[PDB]
């Protein structure tokens, strides 16, 4: 019971870290020559590390050694908070944690396989959709800058147009007899292809616009599933973890 | 019988290209001919045909022939009083001056120009273009952002600019000089055993070069003098052999010596690189390089005045751009933070429940249990109009306190969108009212809730999840204590301690300490920053602080062992660090990645490289500080400073410090931050914004003509594709953009005229550019006539770049330990989004290349010995050995590194070897076992598992190599390279730390990076590690290895 306790694992600093990832507030595990063994706890994203110290026969954190065993100190702090020990852990040891029953040991190891393939799948379907997402950003912002540089082309064409009008309705009455239908109707072209290149224009930056918005339609779509992707992938990685456990070089096969 | 005969009836039938413009909207390469509007200022619009590479010279010149066609012509001007305007590809209205640009070359957005007087009669000032090159974005964007800290940052940091400036044009033109052209020097001058056995009685052949008239002949003047005599010493013995003669005394030769000596400067033969100031000759890279590779210097006497005419004047110009509140610590509250609503949440109603908004204030760790709100109104219109109330008082929030949180999904528990935000604004002052913030999206790596790791501020994309909140208002902007006071609410917290009862201090903290504890706090410092401390340790550390100035480079585990969420703690620890002893830049580094963001701690790690770090040291680690700038909480700050006078003291730095900014420009997270570095840098650089500018139109010609390879010529042969290179190549443009200037993987080198016949598109589907310049220095001849790199768009080229760099160092660390492991870091520079430039190692094949034109006719499969019979027939006679020797260094290093760093599994196309013998690994890809993440469970992999081939080559050519003594010094190297880069552990964990900032998916979070404290054995002893190392390598090779 000392070595087949639950939470009692024996496994270095990382695959510690790797099974307190992603678990609550106040779960926890038991863990070289610095001391003997280590209370990993999990407080709000972050592993608190808490010395177990072994002299004559005692276990304990420090001074308070009267406890006989390793299995003797970890049920009294299940129970109570760590606060009393040292000021700031006001946070009780809460979730000591530590799937078919295929007791096939083979076919447990077939569907560890069936689950990765499931989660590598996964994996590239949120890796694409990912990278559609960053163009798609990318894809707008650019369509974003168009219409601004549009605005502003037809800012200069519309200025343009005005620019005529004062020196075009100048020579109208400056003159008026000479060159009359003659002069005027080659200053009357300019000026009606001058207008109806400013209507191509607008036209121009209305088409990038409608598609503007499909695009930001289809970047929404991306998002949204991504979001739904997501949580299976979790579950999906957690179930593949659980059935590695559970199993422990031939298993590089079935990965 | 396959598949039992089950159908899919899903599947039908039915290189990474990312999607940036140039040249015209929408439009890669505009067509030859094109049809411009011209706006005349009489109203007119006249449309030319122009030449696609046309000038404005030539386009004004034309305009104002063919306006004389049109109405109005007498109300026009002489075409001298007149400047195109026209509208570029990002928005803005630009007055193009260079009248020798050319129509390609204007990124127009539209092909069109306008006829104006040229307004802003500083002509002069308006050459911020200039620098918006450069940086890739217009200089007026940025006068128009609002917020003050970026307008502050912009005001304030010319403080540095106009002091580096100062420094430059100190002891001119020799400083000048000095800047432009900074010795290239090893950090120490004492030479390792190995270089030093390799010359004679300390001494060195060396080769003076010279010239009179006119400027054809040259003339030799083989020295042969002590390997630590300085570049005057040596251009004295170079000027006495050069003008000893029979009609001169000795007396009236000394006197011809003194008068020539200080008339002259060292140049490098072949690039432009110099010999300014008193170093031992040994101490510049050159020479030994030289020494190493068995070449004889090649230096050359260089006029001054002819150096110094070269030089240019920097012209420096300040741009035009030229109080009682309330102490946090009387503010008598808790903290609460008031979540309103998100607008923008992105989610299937059917696929999720509900969603909630999670939340905690942190410093990189929590000061307080983390906490979340209610599950409200779940995916449809999200509101919650909650007060979070968190569990710290107002005046414990450290100075660099932020808010992390998240909108998340549900145990279903699942992150959508992520923000954070400092607790405290650039001017000390507390946050308070309300405040937009605009979130990012979940990393690849990431499954955690929150992300405090992350860049603090808002996602400046608009359309993402926008979650507005509220900040409490005590009837006053509340600010963040001065020192001065939070020195005596030290002095005051030290005495009240020392009044406590002993009875009190039995929890968890007399005078005179244990011996065993004075001892077991020096082997806590001797950890790795990945050995985590635990809660007594923490209080352990705590408690003897003040022994701990004693032990300087503790200072980063006590820190971590420091209650942030204790102003008590934290204003004694800012006493503490006010003078603790300066350490190691090697160690003030790791103060500087995200675990450390206390403005007093960054500063005292700055204060430790101002003091130790070698512009040599700084330029070596030069990427991990300019990534470290994306944990600094604000646009000012002393790293910044820091580093940008660097930058405008050393124009080698400063090359390298615009690359690697320019690079991540595409990068939201930086853009603002980094764009505004840049513009300054831009500003105070001198002349080398006119070089930058040609390194910086060469690359963005090459991104073109890449991308329309990609995208529109793909489905043609490669017969097509290289005609259409060619074609493209030979336009004037082209020519003009890509043949004078310097390479942006090492300035030294000049690239000249390119030659066409030996460029050419490689292989790869990624379609990089294989190109190669003629080198325009005078002696070419005596370094490389040709230089050559390839350019390849797709890619990301930052995971080799740290590689490379990882392995610069690790053989630095071997070499000057005196043990000579040949690794052969080629250079790799990322300039953009998955773009760059990686230098060719000349004379070097893939190992399959070797298999192949060594394979018989009947392919019955390839000889283990073709590797040796290849490298036999390169070096023959006593050469061979050298070359067997040189093949054995460079793969034991190889391995190891490998080993180490976990890389892309080795083999026969991504491993190379020389003519010379020396052998290299190309194309890492994912560098700890990124692969791992599928499965990985504790792999700990043999990336490069030594075939018979390479066994072969080692045991020159004897049957079962395994047991030879070649074999054996192999091995010994092997294991004692191993530990050389164990006892160096700290240095590249804090390097991989560093490297967390940049996106890349490799790094994302500090346990990516305890991959290498499983491979380097950290938790156990040495002893145990060469055993380990030992088994690893065994098992991967099965036998050898006992
Ligand atoms: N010294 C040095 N540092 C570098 C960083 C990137 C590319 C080439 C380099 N050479």
């Amino acid at each position: 019971s000392l070595q087949d306790a639950e939470w009692y694992w024996g496994i270095s600093r990382e695959e510690v870290n790797e099974k307190l990832r992603d678990t609550a507030d106040g779960t926890f595990l038991v863990r070289k020559m610095h001391g003997d063994y280590t209370l990993t706890l999990r407080k709000g994203g972050n592993n608190k590390l808490i010395k177990i110290f072994h002299r004559d026969g005692k276990y304990g954190f420090s001074d308070p050694l009267t406890f006989s065993s390793v299995v003797e100190l970890i049920n009294h702090y299940r129970n109570e908070s760590l606060a009393q020990y040292n000021p700031k852990l006001d946070v009780k040891l809460l979730y000591p944690v530590s799937v078919v029953k295929e007791d096939n040991i083979e076919a447990v190891g077939k569907k560890l396989h069936e689950y990765n393939t499931q989660f590598q799948e996964k994996s590239r379907e949120y890796d694409r959709l990912y990278e559609e997402y960053t163009r798609t950003s990318q894809e707008i912002q650019m369509k974003r800058t168009a219409i601004e540089a549009f605005n502003e082309t037809i800012k200069i064409f519309e200025e343009q147009c005005q620019t005529q009008e004062r020196y075009s309705k100048e020579y109208i009455e400056k003159f008026k007899r000479e060159g009359n239908e003659k002069e005027i109707q080659r200053i009357m072209h300019n000026y009606d292809k001058l207008k109806s290149r400013i209507s191509e224009i607008i036209d121009s930056r209305r088409r990038l616009e409608e598609d503007l918005k499909k695009q930001a339609a289809e970047y929404r779509e991306i998002d949204k599933r991504m979001n739904s992707i997501k949580p299976d992938l979790i579950q999906l990685r957690k179930t593949r973890d659980q059935y590695l456990m559970w199993l422990t070089k031939k298993l590089n096969e079935w990965l | 019988s396959y598949y039992h005969h089950h159908h899919h009836h899903d599947y039908d039938i039915p290189m990474p290209p990312r999607p940036s413009s140039g040249e015209l909207w929408g439009i890669h390469l505009m067509p030859p001919r094109i049809l411009v509007e011209c706006l005349l200022p009489n109203g007119m619009i006249v449309t030319l045909e122009c030449l696609r590479e046309a000038t404005l010279i030539t386009i004004k010149h034309e305009l104002f022939k063919e306006a004389r066609k049109y109405p109005l012509h007498q109300l026009l001007q002489d075409e001298s009083s007149y400047i195109f305007v026209s509208v570029t590809q990002e928005a803005e209205r630009e007055e193009f001056f260079d009248e020798t640009r050319r129509l390609c070359d204007l990124r127009l957005f539209q092909p069109f120009l306008k006829v104006i007087e040229p307004v802003g009669n500083r002509e002069e000032k308006i050459l911020n273009r200039e620098i918006g090159f450069a940086i890739g974005m217009p200089v007026c964007e940025f006068d128009m952002v609002k917020d003050p800290e970026v307008q502050d940052f912009r005001r304030n940091i010319l403080n540095v600019c106009k002091e580096a400036v100062d420094l430059r044009d100190l002891n001119s033109p020799h400083s000048r000089a000095m800047y432009v052209y900074p010795p290239n020097v090893e950090s120490s001058p004492e030479l390792p055993k190995h270089i030093y056995n390799k010359l004679d009685k300390g001494q060195i052949i060396v080769v003076i070069w010279v010239i009179v008239s006119p400027n054809n002949d040259k003339q030799k003047y083989t020295l042969k003098i002590n390997h630590d005599c300085v570049p005057e010493q040596v251009i004295a013995e170079a000027i006495r052999k050069k003008t000893r003669s029979m009609l001169l005394s000795s007396e009236q030769l000394k006197l011809c010596v003194l008068e020539y000596q200080g008339k002259y400067i060292l140049k490098v033969c072949g690039c432009d690189e110099y010999f300014l100031e008193k170093y031992p000759l040994s101490q510049y890279k050159y020479i030994r390089s030289c020494i190493m590779l068995g070449r004889m210097p090649n230096l050359m006497l260089m006029a001054k005045e002819s150096l110094y005419s070269q030089l240019p004047m920097d012209c420096f110009t300040m741009p035009s751009y030229s109080t009682s509140t309330k102490s946090l610590w009387v503010i008598n509250s808790a903290l609460r933070i008031k979540i309103l609503c998100a607008t923008y949440v992105n989610v299937n109603i059917r696929d999720i429940d509900k969603i909630y908004v999670r939340t905690g204030i942190y410093h990189g760790g929590e000061p307080l249990c983390d906490n979340v709100n209610t599950q409200r109104v779940p995916c449809s219109n999200p509101r919650w109009n909650e007060w979070l109330n968190y569990d710290i008082y107002i005046p414990d929030l450290p100075r660099a306190a932020r808010l992390c949180l998240s909108i998340c999904s549900v145990e279903e528990h699942c992150p959508l969108a992520w923000g954070n935000i400092n607790l405290f604004d650039y001017t000390d002052t507390l946050v308070s009212g309300k405040m937009a913030l605009n979130l990012w999206p979940v990393p690849h790596g990431l499954e955690d809730l929150l992300n405090p790791i992350g860049v603090t501020g808002s996602n400046p994309n608009k359309e993402t999840p926008c979650l507005e909140l509220e900040f409490d208002w005590f009837s006053s902007v509340v600010k963040f204590p001065d020192m001065s006071v939070i020195e005596e609410h030290a002095n005051w917290s030290v005495s009240r301690e020392a009044g406590f009862s002993y009875s009190h201090a039995g929890l968890s903290n007399d005078n005179e300490l244990r011996e065993n504890d004075k001892e077991q706090l020096k082997a806590i410092s001797t950890r790795d920053p990945l050995s985590e401390i635990t809660e007594q340790e923490k209080d352990f550390l705590w408690s003897h602080r003040h022994y701990c100035v004693t032990i300087p480079e503790i200072l980063p585990k006590l820190l971590l062992s420091v209650k942030w969420n204790s102003r008590d703690e934290v204003a004694q620890m800012y006493c503490l660090v006010k003078d603790w002893p300066p350490i190691k830049p090697e160690q003030a580094m790791e103060l500087l990645d995200c675990n450390y963001p206390d403005p007093m701690v960054r500063g005292f790690a700055v204060r430790c490289l101002e003091k130790y770090l070698t512009d040599d040291k700084l330029s070596q680690y030069l990427i991990q500080l300019v990534q470290v700038l994306k944990y600094e909480q604000y646009l000012d700050n002393l790293l910044v400073r820091f580093l940008l006078k660097k930058a405008l003291t050393n124009q080698r730095i400063g090359h390298f410090f615009f690359w690697h900014l320019k690079s991540e420009m595409h990068n939201k997270t930086v853009s603002q931050r980094f764009g505004l570095l840049l513009e300054s840098y831009c500003r105070a650089c001198g002349m080398y914004l006119k070089h930058l500018n040609r390194q910086v139109e060469a690359m963005e010609k090459l991104i073109n003509l890449t991308d329309i390879l990609k995208q529109e010529k793909k489905d043609e042969t490669q017969k097509v594709q290289m005609k259409f290179l060619v074609e493209q190549m030979r336009r004037p443009d082209f020519m003009d953009a890509l043949q004078g200037f310097l390479s942006p993987l090492n300035p030294a080198h000049q690239l000249g005229n390119l030659r066409l016949e030996e460029c050419r598109i490689m292989s790869s589907a990624k379609r990089p550019l294989w190109l190669n310049w003629e080198n325009p220095d005078i002696m070419s001849e005596l370094l490389f006539q040709n230089n050559e790199i390839i350019f390849k768009n797709g890619d990301d080229l930052r995971q080799d770049m740290l590689t490379l760099q990882i392995i610069r160092i690790m053989e630095n660390i071997w070499q000057n330990q005196g043990l000579d492991l040949r690794m052969l870091p080629y250079g790799c520079l990322s300039i953009g989004d998955c773009v760059g430039l990686i230098e060719v190692v000349r004379n070097s094949h893939t190992i399959m290349q070797i298999q192949c034109k060594g394979g018989l006719k009947g392919a019955l499969q390839f000889n283990s010995h073709t590797l040796h019979q290849w490298l036999k027939d390169k070096n023959k006679g006593e050469i061979y050995d050298a070359a067997i020797d040189l093949f054995t260094r460079s793969c034991a290093g190889y391995c190891v590194a490998t080993f180490i760093l976990g890389i892309g599994d080795r083999h026969n196309s991504n491993i190379m070897v020389k003519d010379d013998g020396q052998l290299f690994h190309i194309d890492f890809g994912h560098f700890l076992d990124h692969k791992k993440k599928k499965f990985g469970y504790k792999r700990e992999r043999v990336p490069f598992v030594l075939t018979q081939d390479f066994l072969i080559v080692i045991s020159k050519g004897a049957q079962e190599c395994t047991k030879t003594r070649e074999f054996e010094r192999f091995q010994e190297m092997c294991y004692k390279a191993y530990l050389a880069i164990r006892q160096h552990a700290n240095l590249f964990i804090n390097l991989f730390s560093m490297m967390l900032g940049s996106g890349m998916p490799e790094l994302q979070s500090f346990d990516d990076i305890a991959y290498i404290r499983k491979t380097l054995a950290l938790d156990k002893t040495e002893q145990e590690a060469l055993e380990y190392f030992m088994k690893q390598m065994n098992d991967a090779h099965h036998g050898g290895w006992t």
